[PDB]
């Protein structure tokens, strides 16, 4: 939900959204939920924020056929 | 003389009467019979409409040595002429198989009768492939850049086939195969992909070969192959131009209208399903009712 509503986000600001912990935990749910694919990011440590990624126009890509 | 001769269109009348000649006038085993084609010219496009035999002689020794009777052409001419005045001498038919620098000189004594410059028209009569069995060839005098003062010679010119409308309608009343060379339905077309690919694939293997003996068994450099193969490497395609991206946009296109009419015939099909199923449960009643009626009859 947080990811596409906002597309960059803190990594703090999750924390407080869904109730959880401590920093490190965020890290760790998104981690390895984007494993999967479900919410297809990519964490920016550097920046300490997170990206999506998924940003569509697949239509001139091989993808339709 | 005339310098147009652009193009040939050749009328298959033409093949036929060559063909035909060939053995009335009785000459097997390169014994090479001369006859004159008749048609119009003066004119961009060449169209030659028919033929006739002369009779020739031609000894086996020597090319240089040879019988012509001239005089009979043009006695047959003026004949010819009352039928058709349209018509006009404007070259003559080779018999095959091939091209001679003998030729030269026989082209020559025909320039005599004619006020453009002689078509030699090689109909090949033994129908080597079934690719088309004219190489046209005019006698030509042109300079060139080499040092050599001034060369004869005969240069190439596209060959085609036309028929008239009297023609045409013969050709399909002979013929009675299934054909392939129709470009019909999907079937005609699958092979004709594949048969242009390996047309192509034996063409340029002729190319190969050729080019390892200019460099190696002194065939000489004929510049002009080699100035027609620049065209080739210059305008051959290439990839991660913006075309290459355009070409993906019409792939799209063409799969997405190809599943939209796939699913359509779907729904017409199962229209008749439903049909031969009405079809089936009312003959149920019918075969019942059948035996009712045997019933009487026994």
């Amino acid at each position: 939900i947080i990811s596409l509503t906002y597309k960059k986000i803190s990594l703090r600001d999750i924390c407080l959204k869904l109730n959880l912990d401590s920093e490190q935990t965020v890290e760790y749910m998104v981690s390895r939920a984007i494993r999967d694919g479900v919410i297809e990011a990519k964490i920016n440590h550097e920046d300490g924020f997170i990206e999506t990624t998924e940003l569509l126009n697949i239509y001139d890509s091989e993808d339709p056929q | 003389m005339s310098l147009q001769h652009e193009k040939v269109t050749i009328a298959p009348l033409v093949l036929l009467s060559a063909l035909d000649h060939y053995e009335r006038t009785q000459t097997k085993e390169n014994k090479r019979c001369v006859g004159v084609i008749l048609g119009d010219a003066n004119s961009s496009t060449i169209r030659v409409t028919n033929s006739f035999a002369l009779p020739f002689e031609e000894d086996e020794k020597n090319s240089d040595v040879w019988f012509l009777d001239h005089n009979y052409i043009e006695n047959m001419n003026e004949m010819c002429k009352k039928i058709n005045a349209k018509e006009k001498l404007i070259g003559w038919y080779h018999s095959g198989p091939k091209l001679r620098a003998s030729d030269l000189k026989i082209n020559e004594l025909f320039k005599k009768y004619t006020q453009n410059n002689p078509l030699l028209l090689i109909v090949d009569v033994k129908q080597q492939g079934v690719g088309l069995p004219t190489d046209a060839y005019v006698a030509i005098e042109q300079v060139k850049d080499d040092g050599t003062s001034t060369e004869k010679t005969f240069l190439h010119l596209p060959c085609t086939i036309e028929a008239e409308e009297a023609e045409e309608i013969g050709v399909e009343h002979l013929l009675r195969d299934v054909r392939d060379q129709a470009a019909g339905g999907l079937s005609i077309r699958l092979t004709n992909q594949l048969k242009s690919l390996k047309g192509l694939q034996s063409k340029l293997k002729d190319v190969v070969e050729y080019l390892d003996k200019v460099i190696n068994k002194e065939l000489p450099i004929n510049h002009t192959i080699l100035g027609k193969l620049q065209d080739v490497f210059n305008l051959l395609p290439n990839l991660g131009t913006p075309d290459d991206d355009e070409i993906d946009v019409e792939n799209h296109d063409r799969i997405n209208i190809s599943n939209n009419l796939q699913k359509a015939l779907t729904v017409k099909t199962n229209d008749e399903l439903m049909v031969i199923y009405i079809s089936n449960l009312v003959r149920s009643i019918i075969a019942f009712d059948d035996l009712i009626e045997n019933k009487i009859q026994n």
